[PDB]
DNA sequence: GGTCGGTCACCGACC
DNA sequence: GGTCGGTGACCGACC
């Protein structure tokens, strides 16, 4: 998922914002309340419909919008492909609407749906992700940037599962595997030969849907290339004092400290804050093509000038990548450690 | 890439499969009429 | 509770701290990883026997200490009374030894509790208050600050309300209450009117103190009241009058005005939500003096912007007034500096 | 103050007619209880 | 002061 | 409706 254009109108704290996103480092400066986090939640809700900071849709719309109604453009490309999605979410006449259209080389804009439910279907088909591997992974929201880091093993290896694989195909799979056996049951030399069949599938099926199998192995096989570039980053940002590894049985992910073991929420702020950032920007080195941006809303606030100064570092030298990286923060400090900037105060972009 | 499911599973099965000729076979039809 | 003094051996992050906490402001101040969350974590352990990180009290046991055991003593006042705990876990022997002492005027140490369970329940006997109660009002700890202000109305009211009533002389009370009752319809001319006008009276005074819907009700709302009127109060003083704050348990819990537009507080900046919370933590803390003499505030000042923070911590400055036990936890310079008595922690001892 | 007993009564006070006498018998409860 | 056991009181059940 | 049964909390004693 590449961000290309945002249009915003009366969502949250914005009044009115419109921004080309680009490859590289961009950093949304910007005081408290001045709508750095909702310029966050606008792409969340282009995409799933969803936000982080409420329930109901409605609390989205700018209370102070005189029409009541907050409208969204986000423009996306996938793969080649180019996608449009525009929405607006009514207050007054209590009315969302929501259409994603095809942007295709000739320029004429081919419907693929049209309203809040089949939209956010189509998005998580074009994407292969659902939200909550969206916002755990390279999408990471204020207040949340180590979630990923202290959960659960089950969880952990859901949302990269997901990311590596696609949950259309394997629903099919899954589904169309079941059919034939219970169509090779249904029949009652041929029931012999009908019998070897059902048990050939049956082998099929064990070691690809059994948990308990291959989704074990795979999960293990991703972690290991993800693991190796977090080692890494966390062998420059600390001085080869921190080691992590995964470890399912021990918890999930499981933290050397000079040798010794700890789990991840053994941790403090500044630690947890600095091994969930180099551990995001290596799920997203390891998943470009699938997962093309990467946003983080105020970490870096938890951590010392030191390790402030040395994350900045390390993330700059992401600047290279044909990624949209954004990140935000009021921190003037780490802030001017990059180059391209977009200040937001008051609900608009300033100078 | 290197990270792709199939073509890891292509090779989980290698590892722990002899009969993995017919099975990977299978596996191909499958996702052929998932591809239909 | 009145923090006086604490010792610390091989818990979490720490190796050897001996501190005696004074009057108005202390600044707790050191880099990521100095241990000053685990001393923060170490008053809640030997207190409560819980810490806020794990679930397991073995692991609190700093695993770089040579014979696998953590050491606690803290020792405290609470309504003129002076208590000792001191805490062994041994993490080698999966071994929790507590005890709690009277600390006589003349000083000998007389004892109340000697299992981490007994220790458990005399201390929320004398403090007051049960274990959430304390980490949700005035020991706030790192990136739990907001949790009172989002939370769920029930929970609100059961924490608040929890500072301010006795668990324990209520249970008591009305078992007595129980058994008085029982007795006078067990015995069953003026007489009667007597045992059993008395027997109405009792029942007409269990109905307006145990019927949930009675006092208990019209109690938490006027506490309530006293704690929002303050939280008003300095909403005023640092937002110019900006943001209001009330509570309606059918809207979901606190609710915020913006120049009179109602909004919950989920819906805030991560900004708007810490300087709004500290209110409602300060005005708690007013509030509860005398039953809660401490207040300890770590990692609440980090999405704060630097108008904000300037405006929070000379606010914050207007406490040191006060007699109590007030400490703030920081790796920011910046705003450690504001104060005047820093208390500086690195590789788990304090320094200078 | 704001002490749950200071509180009640002044709550008994402004509904109910027989208080004093529901007080006093209060006040010998919380004293029994006290001692125990 | 901790633990473990005894008894009495109370709600349940079947009489 | 009253009587029989079992289980649950408090208390004193002994470690
Ligand atoms: N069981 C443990 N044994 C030894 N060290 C530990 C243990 N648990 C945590 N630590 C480490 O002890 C150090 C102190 O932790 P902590 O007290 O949370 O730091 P802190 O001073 O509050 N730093 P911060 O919150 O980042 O500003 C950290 O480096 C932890 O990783
Ligand atoms: N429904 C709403 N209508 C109008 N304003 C809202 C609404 N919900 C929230 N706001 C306000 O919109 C402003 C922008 O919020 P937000 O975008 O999260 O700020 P921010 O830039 O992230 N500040 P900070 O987290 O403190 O660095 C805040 O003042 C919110 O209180
Ligand atoms: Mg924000
Ligand atoms: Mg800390």
């Amino acid at each position: 998922m590449r961000p290309e254009r945002l249009t915003v109108r009366n969502f949250l704290g914005l009044k009115n914002v419109d921004i080309e996103f680009q490859s590289g480092i961009t950093v949304v400066e910007g005081p408290n309340g001045a709508g750095k986090s909702s310029l966050f939640e606008a792409i969340s809700f282009a995409l799933f419909g969803n936000g982080i900071r409420y329930p109901n849709s409605y609390d989205y719309v700018n209370r102070n919008a005189v029409d009541g109604t907050a409208r969204l453009v986000f423009q996306f490309e996938r793969g080649g492909k180019r996608y449009e999605i525009i929405r607006e979410i009514n207050a007054l006449q209590r009315k969302h609407n929501a259409k994603l259209s095809e942007i295709l080389e000739n320029g004429k804009k081919a419907a693929i749906a049209a309203k809040p439910t089949s939209v956010k279907q189509e998005v998580e088909k074009i994407l292969g992700i659902e939200h909550r591997t969206f916002i755990r992974t390279v999408f990471l929201p204020q207040g949340e940037i180590d979630k990923l880091l202290i959960s659960p093993p089950s969880e952990i290896t859901e949302i990269i599962s997901d990311v590596f694989q696609s949950k259309e195909t394997l629903e099919k799979l899954e589904k169309l595997l079941k059919e034939k056996m219970k169509k090779l049951e249904n029949e009652i030399k041929k029931l012999k030969e009908m019998s070897d069949e059902y048990n050939n599938l049956d082998l099929l099926r064990k070691y690809l849907f059994d948990k308990s199998n291959f989704s074990r192995y795979f999960t293990g096989r991703v972690l290991e290339a993800v693991l190796k570039r977090t080692k890494a980053y966390l062998d420059i940002l600390t001085n080869g004092r921190f080691d992590i590894d995964f470890d399912d049985e021990k918890g999930g992910f499981i933290i050397k400290d000079w040798g010794i073991e700890r789990p991840a929420r053994g941790l403090s702020g500044g630690e947890r804050a600095l091994i969930s950032i180099s551990l995001a920007m290596s799920l997203a080195e390891v998943a470009s093509g699938r997962l093309d941006a990467f946003f983080i809303d105020e970490g870096f606030s938890s951590l010392d000038t030191e390790n402030k100064e040395k994350i900045a570092s390390v993330l700059k030298e992401l600047e290279r990548l044909n990624k949209v990286i954004v990140f935000i923060t009021h921190d003037r400090e780490f802030s001017e450690a990059f180059d391209r900037k977009l200040r937001i105060t008051g609900g608009v972009v300033v100078n | 890439d290197k990270l792709d499911y199939f073509e890891l599973f292509k090779e989980y099965l290698k590892k722990r499969e002899e009969n993995h000729e017919k099975l990977l076979k299978i596996l191909d039809e499958l996702l052929d009429e998932v591809k239909k």
